[PDB]
RNA sequence: CGACUCUUAGCGGUGGAUCACUCGGCUCGUGCGUCGAUGAAGAACGCAGCUAGCUGCGAGAAUUAAUGUGAAUUGCAGGACACAUUGAUCAUCGACACUUCGAACGCACUUGCGGCCCCGGGUUCCUCCCGGGGCUACGCCUGUCUGAGCGUCGCUU
RNA sequence: CGCGACCUCAGAUCAGACGUGGCGACCCGCUGAAUUUAAGCAUAUUAGUCAGCGGAGGAAAAGAAACUAACCAGGAUUCCCUCAGUAACGGCGAGUGAACAGGGAAGAGCCCAGCGCCGAAUCCCCGCCCCGCGGGGCGCGGGACAUGUGGCGUACGGAAGACCCGCUCCCCGGCGCCGCUCGUGGGGGGCCCAAGUCCUUCUGAUCGAGGCCCAGCCCGUGGACGGUGUGAGGCCGGUAGCGGCCCCCGGCGCGCGCCCGGGUCUUCCCGGAGUCGGGUUGCUUGGGAAUGCAGCCCAAAGCGGGUGGUAAACUCCAUCUAAGGCUAAAUACCGGCACGAGACCGAUAGUCAACAAGUACCGUAAGGGAAAGUUGAAAAGAACUUUGAAGAGAGAGUUCAAGAGGGCGUGAAACCGUUAAGAGGUAAACGGGUGGGGUCCGCGCAGUCCGCCCGGAGGAUUCAACCCGGCGGCGGGUCCGGCCGUGUCGGCGGCCCGGCGGAUCUUUCCCGCCCCCGGGGUCGGCGGGGGACCGUCCCCCGGACCGGCGACCGGCCGCCGCCGGGC
RNA sequence: ACCCGACCCGUCUUGAAACACGGACCAAGGAGUCUAACACGUGCGCGAGUCGGGGGCUCGCACGAAAGCCGCCGUGGCGCAAUGAAGGUGAAGGCCGGCGCGCUCGCCGGCCGAGGUGGGAUCCCGAGGCCUCUCCAGUCCGCCGAGGGGCACCACCGGCCC
RNA sequence: AGACUAAUCGAACCAUCUAGUAGCUGGUUCCCUCCGAAGUUUCCCUCAGGAUAGCUGGCGCUCUCGCCCACGCAGUUUUAU
RNA sequence: CGAGUAGGAGGGCCGCUGCGGUGAGCCUUGAAGCCUAGGGCGCGGGCCCGGGUGGAGCCGCCGCAGGUGCAGAUCUUGGUGGUAGUAGCAAAUAUUCAAACGAGAACUUUGAAGGCCGAAGUGGAGAAGGGUUCCAUGUGAACAGCAGUUGAACAUGGGUC
């Protein structure tokens, strides 16, 4: 079968694929199902925003993506506890709750507490009975719009650094190096044996 | 132009609903316009038709000022039979030729309780 | 087809009988028994490569080329030679592109349409469409396509405020929003230069929405108007200019046919 | 000469091509998304004034009551032709019925053969009296009733 | 002997409930080949698929981590784009083939045993009443369930108990209505624009032409169909947050049923076994020194257990909490109930089935499974006269037509019938070449040129010039008379009464914060505003080119058509 | 009618009028398709960039199952960077001087910054003469020996990364 | 006797998988203009087939001839060897 | 300068069918088809024109899309021939004369003669299976392999205790 110069092609068509093929001609219909599903979700609720649970702020776990940031799933129980509010109180406020999430980094941890202080500043709620506890006055006709768009706070807003200008100094262009990667990379590979070779040097005696 | 999404602009579906209509739907397709002096009194454009309506034919080979009486209304063939509309067979016996009542002008009606009540509902809604 | 091109079941006789080697259905009595079964060349056989629903129907086109096509098709609709060459009646019309007021887009009744188009001298085009509403040629009359009707003008507008109700059932007209343009409406069939009525806010939104070469398009992403192949394109005025016809050789017009 | 054979052409006949029409298929997409021990799907037979198929219904059998529509059904007779009497025809369907077999349910399946309980008649309770109706499958769930155990005990002759 | 208790049990046409069966497109649990491909053929591939078997629903399954990770770490499932034809597998051949990231759709999370506390505080049935209709429930007495342990607080995110602190009055279904409901809640019924206007074709007309400088009438109704053919107005429907009639359901309010929550500290409480794991043996997976399942044997622990991708120790650390349970979404649908659309097929096509099709009929049966649409506008389906007994015909009639006469539209070709013409010994036929005849066709038959120009003959019209009248048009230079064009620039003009952007800046400017010894401190760092700067583009006087498709007057010779003069 | 020419078409085949095969005769049906993937070629759009292909926004308007938009939707795909089994590393030289025994020898300071040779379309400089008395003078057209900086690309040398 | 087992037997019948596979036979539907071959090499469980070269076609590209001597090429001679 | 199988390219105002565009195209005053000793055009694919039939839709040009072009496959299905008024209607001994009804008699009915099955029957009755075939009347287009005035045919009506 093969011939003059061409690439080896191995397609996966020995398996009788024509019985099992999903065809996307139902693609405009579901798209109109789903706008009319979100808009049916829009006019049920009330003043509360669609996509209304607020999400936390989470850095992306790898070496590849950890220089960007992402709306996670739920505020940490210990994050949310620094704001001081109880668990199932908080979901009625409209905050997402996640028990699985730790907090190793207080720069991460306090950044979400600032976000909850933001949202609880942001919040205009309504009571059942106007006994005036954590409630709102006649407030900007339900604050000028009932519903928000794509999260309440624009969760990405990925923060950039300027560090605008500086003079270059002595002893940085004198000392820094390529080689202080290579010296340190080779330092890490030999920490085990350099510990042991000197340990059996003094164990010899 | 059709702006309902739930109505037929199909040729085959409309002919199917035509020739397989129920009888009480079949009353309204065989509707006939009234004479324009009589429509001034009633304020109605056309009427469903019945057994004793005096009728002026307008189209056919039998045209113009022949106001007789109707006798049968075959719903099954979408065809009425009028008194005056004749034609002989071969064997000396007369028979009645039928005309579809899109081609018929009603000059006299039959007046009864339920014929008035339609006519009020027709005349009010034209408004 | 998908299935039941051949619901039937058959095997072939083969050698010792004089017929052929098409499969023949199994049984007797019913006089299809013994006939030719599936394949191309038989009664009640399947077709050749029974057509499949997963053919490549839809075609994807680059977003700059689509916008290139709208930019070109709008450009044809500003020359009277091209737009009469499509077939429209502009012989007594008002000057090309023709901006009617933004007061138009709040009309209610449709006598207000007819009184408009007879005063703008566009009514001659509609009266062609009345003369051209003949019946289909072919078999399309069975499959719901029965009226052939040639197009007329199209009113390009923004801020729909009643014009779509008043201009709706004019015969052969396409009532078309500015910021949602089609190539299938502006140049139907692929022959450019449809006669088009622009509105005031329509014809003033085009400066914003496509931009000059000098500024950007302040209503889209990163679309300047696409740069040109020639700038000054009068072929005759170039070739009669003093620069060229100083520089040329000479003309040469003798014929010098076959010498016997 | 005719006879015959062949070639065309007009006209006739065999046959049903082409063309035109379409109450039909396939394909896509939408909204719903519901069957049966209160006896299903399926099968059998029956039923119309004239009726065999198709459809429709089930001894109330070409459907009844009601609701809606308001005057026909139709190949032919006939009838209430009424409709300020309760109203012809169709459509809908929310009332009533649904014969035989089928998980099919008394036992079998040969319309065979029974067993109780009750009413009608008739030897005025019965005895295998005729008609009429109900009940009478299996598996199992909790509850109830009857009673078996040198299972384990008490109290005890 | 005799009774009584309980446990194991059986009996019933006992009281009352329940399962069985069907359709099976999509889903779920097991079982499972082979043709095919490797150019042969076993492993492999076909494929954990077709067929077999069992279960269910409008979805199912899955699911709130014995997870991914390996660094600034994520954080239930399901689905889509990518990772990817990639790591891996494999006579390392043919081939097979994941996942975590990342971006989307959708987002909803919880309970129980154990641990003890509350006197079984709980439950089912019966009895008797309560209650309002459409029907099912809440308050009293007895009989069981039940300590081999119902119920309340309780779940690994900790929780409980006792202090003390802080404040707190809630929530729940019915019920009766006033009111609204994203195309404007769902269902069905009846209804709503405008010509048959004149003339005219035709068997019939829905054609063909026309209606006052306001274009004949209606248009939120020109989609489609019917009606002797091609219809916005002749009829049904179409248009519309149009109109009313009935039926149903989801959004505010008189009475029931229920109610201590939040913080810190002290005290103690804190878990799932023949299961995990290990051995092996089959099968499966990309999973390889064994991914998962399963049989057999061996069989657990508590600082434990599983994992962390090459077997095996010695570790350090990361991370999760197994052997109990439930849960909408987005996802799937070639069966079923309605429905609209088609660059589809138009009867030998399309389903096998446009039709009395899963039917006629074959096979005992499992099963197999065809053909067959077309009169006309309307039946007006040929009365009567006349041969034969009738079939069959000649006259007659109906129809625009019987050259549409009951498989009846058009009715080809094969083949056959007769009439006309022509020919006939090397089977017919064919190519080249003329010929003869026939056929219609064309000309008008020797009688065929057309229009141009001038010099001649005969009647009528009005020029040209040449000026004046007046319109329109083309053609030129000063930039002329303005604009605008194209640019070097000046004002930096709008800079905060500007448009866009800028990893240009600015602790000499605020604020949410981190710092040093209640505050200031400039010692550095985070983030939102502000405003100089540019870099383009919205202005104002000036020059530098240009009058270039950018349009107007001025004026110029010369064209021009109409008036009036003049042969 | 006649002269001359004249074996029956498809098929395999070294060869068919073949004593080779299929073909009684007419009508209709009837056979390189579609999806994926790769490769070269070509048209078009953009250009160190490109791509909405999956989603969202538009009012729900017949054709709309269309089209239009996003850009703090550019995640990603393919490309810009390679090589090694892997740890990993990852593409600038040339000119004028200086320091050491200025050597099989490396370093120090400026100045442009992708080497060189042969070929090489096109372009530029062109001596030189060419057009009615003669001088005397600038534009000018065309020819132009020879010379010059040299594209694409090929052949070869040097260098740089692993 | 390899018989008979529903006119079927040295493995029945029916339907599916199945349009199984085939290097092997047969067919492969409009005209015109241009260009126009091979049965050979090597290897293959290769010998009725492919792979590869050879042969063929197409699409381009880079140049030169248009004005006493060109550049280049060859199934040819000549002159040397 | 022209050859051409296998083959590859190019041009097609060649044809068929469907879709946007255009032809102020076309037509009940006759569209499609189909036939045609009718007139032509093109090298050719194929077309235009006249006449005759029929009676309701159809074609050009620019683009787009094909399930798109037949002489062949022991082609599939349909249809008709030459063979052809030919083979053939030959198993088991057999008919004849007259008469009636009837358009019509080698066969139907009656009557007489000549016959054969010859009691293991060409007879009298059933089980199986067939399901109205039984009986009667009526017709003579089918069917009964000639014919029919007949029937186990068609049509109507009966009968199975
Ligand atoms: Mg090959
Ligand atoms: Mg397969
Ligand atoms: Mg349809
Ligand atoms: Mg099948
Ligand atoms: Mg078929
Ligand atoms: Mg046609
Ligand atoms: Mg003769
Ligand atoms: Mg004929
Ligand atoms: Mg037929
Ligand atoms: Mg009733
Ligand atoms: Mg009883
Ligand atoms: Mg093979
Ligand atoms: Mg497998
Ligand atoms: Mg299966
Ligand atoms: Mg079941
Ligand atoms: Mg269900
Ligand atoms: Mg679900
Ligand atoms: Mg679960
Ligand atoms: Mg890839
Ligand atoms: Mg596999
Ligand atoms: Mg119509
Ligand atoms: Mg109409
Ligand atoms: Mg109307
Ligand atoms: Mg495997
Ligand atoms: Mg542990
Ligand atoms: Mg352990
Ligand atoms: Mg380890
Ligand atoms: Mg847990
Ligand atoms: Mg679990
Ligand atoms: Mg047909
Ligand atoms: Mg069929
Ligand atoms: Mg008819
Ligand atoms: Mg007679
Ligand atoms: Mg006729
Ligand atoms: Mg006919
Ligand atoms: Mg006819
Ligand atoms: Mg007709
Ligand atoms: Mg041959
Ligand atoms: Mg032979
Ligand atoms: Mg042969
Ligand atoms: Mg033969
Ligand atoms: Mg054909
Ligand atoms: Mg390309
Ligand atoms: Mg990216
Ligand atoms: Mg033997
Ligand atoms: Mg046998
Ligand atoms: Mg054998
Ligand atoms: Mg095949
Ligand atoms: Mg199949
Ligand atoms: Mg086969
Ligand atoms: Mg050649
Ligand atoms: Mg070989
Ligand atoms: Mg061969
Ligand atoms: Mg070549
Ligand atoms: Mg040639
Ligand atoms: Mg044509
Ligand atoms: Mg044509
Ligand atoms: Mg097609
Ligand atoms: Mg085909
Ligand atoms: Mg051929
Ligand atoms: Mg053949
Ligand atoms: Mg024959
Ligand atoms: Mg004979
Ligand atoms: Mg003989
Ligand atoms: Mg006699
Ligand atoms: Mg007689
Ligand atoms: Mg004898
Ligand atoms: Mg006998
Ligand atoms: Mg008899
Ligand atoms: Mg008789
Ligand atoms: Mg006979
Ligand atoms: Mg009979």
């Amino acid at each position: 079968a093969p011939s003059r110069n061409g690439m080896v092609l191995k397609p996966h068509f020995h398996k009788d694929w024509q019985r099992r093929v999903a065809t996307w001609f139902n693609q405009p219909a579901r798209k109109i199902r789903r706008r009319k599903a979100r808009q049916a979700k829009a006019r049920r609720i009330a003043p509360r925003p669609a996509s209304g649970p607020i999400r936390p702020i989470v850095r992306c776990p790898t070496v590849r993506y950890h220089t960007k940031v992402r709306a996670g799933r739920g505020f940490s129980l210990e994050e949310l506890r620094v704001a001081g509010i109880h668990k199932k109180v908080a979901r009625t406020i409209g905050i997402s709750v996640d028990p699985r999430r730790r907090n190793k980094s207080t720069e991460s941890l306090q950044a979400n507490v600032q976000r909850l202080k933001e949202y609880r500043s942001k919040l205009i709620l309504f009571p059942r009975k106007p006994s005036a506890p954590k409630k709102g006055d006649s407030s900007a006709e339900e604050l000028k719009l009932a519903t928000q768009l794509t999260g309440p706070v624009m969760p990405v807003r990925n923060v950039y650094k300027k560090e605008k200008a500086r003079v270059i100094t002595e002893e940085e262009k004198n000392f820094k190096a390529f080689a202080s990667l290579r010296m340190a990379r080779a330092n890490a590979r030999l920490f085990g044996i350099r510990a042991k070779r000197a340990k059996e040097a003094a164990e010899q005696d | 132009m059709k702006f309902n999404p739930f109505v037929t602009s199909d040729r085959s579906k409309n002919r199917k609903r035509h020739f397989n209509a129920p009888s009480h739907i079949r009353r309204k397709i065989m509707s006939s316009p009234l004479s324009k002096e009589l429509r001034q009194k009633y304020n109605v454009r056309s009427m469903p038709i019945r057994k004793d309506d005096e009728v002026q034919v307008v189209r056919g080979h039998y045209k113009g000022q022949q106001i007789g009486k109707v006798v049968q209304v075959y719903r099954k063939k979408y065809v009425i039979y009028i008194e005056r509309v004749q034609r002989e067979k071969a064997n000396g016996t007369t028979v009645h030729v039928g005309i579809h009542p899109s081609k018929v002008v009603i000059t006299r009606l039959k007046l009864d309780k339920d014929r008035k009540k339609i006519l009020e509902r027709k005349a009010k809604s034209r408004q | 087809s998908e299935l039941a091109g051949h619901q039937t079941s058959a095997e072939s006789w083969g050698t010792g009988r004089a017929v052929a080697r098409i499969p023949r259905v199994r049984g007797g009595g019913t006089h299809r028994s013994g006939q030719g079964a599936f394949g191309n060349m038989c009664r009640g056989g399947r077709m050749f490569a029974p057509t499949k629903t997963w053919r490549r129907w839809h075609r994807r086109v680059n977003t700059t080329q689509k916008r290139y096509a709208i930019c070109s098709a709008l450009a044809a609709s500003a020359l009277p030679a091209l737009v009469m060459s499509k077939g429209h009646r502009i012989e007594e019309v008002p000057e090309l592109p023709l901006v009617v007021e933004d007061k138009v887009e709040g009309y209610k009744k449709t006598k207000e349409a007819v009184l408009l188009l007879k005063k703008l001298k566009a009514w001659n085009d509609i009266k062609k469409v009345y003369a051209s509403q003949r019946m289909r040629a072919g078999k399309g009359k069975m499959r719901n396509r029965r009226r052939i009707q040639r197009r007329g003008p199209c009113i390009i507008y923004n801020e729909d405020n009643g014009i779509i109700k008043a201009f709706r059932n004019i015969p052969g007209i396409t009532l078309l929003n500015v910021s949602k343009l089609n190539i299938l409406k502006l140049a139907p069939g692929g022959h450019v230069g449809r006669f088009c009525i622009w509105t005031e806010s329509a014809f003033r939104k085009l400066d914003e929405l496509y931009g000059t070469w000098r500024k950007a398009a302040s209503l889209k992403s990163n679309y300047n108007l696409p740069m040109h192949k020639m700038i000054n394109t009068d072929l005759s005025r170039i070739l009669k200019s003093p620069e060229i016809q100083r520089a040329l050789r000479a003309p040469r017009k003798k014929i010098h046919r076959r010498v016997l």
